[PDB]
């Protein structure tokens, strides 16, 4: 397939690309608050055992 | 993933596959001139019977 | 030229059945990181040391 408009091989790329760019975010976060649960979205039930303890 | 996976679905529905008719274009080229000179023969048949006379 | 002409549609049903099986890869790949994160929660509250509101 040489195609000149679709580019699957792109968008494959682009997609592991934002996956390694959400990691990093990840990581970011975790490391300036210094905690891996920060908040709700991190994992509710232990936030809220977090919270109320 | 799904948007990209449907518009790599209509890519591989519709999109030529352009290396083929690089080669189909030059052939088609070579073709047509060969026509045209087989047509430009063509036209000049009724001329050999004029020196009949 | 005909039996060449028609292998065209061979090739068209071949790409839909991939794309049909990488959409249910991508599902899949969700559903196996939400098994995964199920698996801690019953792991967790399988202890019993909890209080009730944790479990």
């Amino acid at each position: 397939l040489n195609s000149i408009n679709t580019n699957a091989g792109a968008m494959i790329a682009l997609q592991n690309l934002n996956g390694t760019n959400s990691e990093l975010t990840t990581v970011q976060q975790r490391i300036n608050t210094g905690k891996k649960i920060a908040s709700a979205k991190d994992n509710g039930a232990i936030w809220a055992t977090a919270k109320n303890q | 993933k799904l948007q990209d996976s449907l518009d790599a679905g209509v890519g591989n529905l519709v999109d030529a596959d352009l290396a083929k008719e690089s080669a189909k274009l030059q052939s088609l080229q070579t073709k047509q001139q060969l026509g045209v000179q087989a047509l430009s023969i063509a036209n000049q048949s009724s001329s050999s019977i004029l020196s009949l006379f | 030229s005909a039996t060449a002409a028609s292998m065209n549609a061979v090739k068209d049903s071949l790409q839909r059945g991939q794309s049909t099986i990488d959409v249910a890869l991508a599902a899949g790949d969700t559903i196996t990181d939400l098994l995964g994160k199920m698996k801690e929660k019953a792991l967790a509250a399988s202890d019993t040391s909890l209080n009730t509101a944790s479990f």
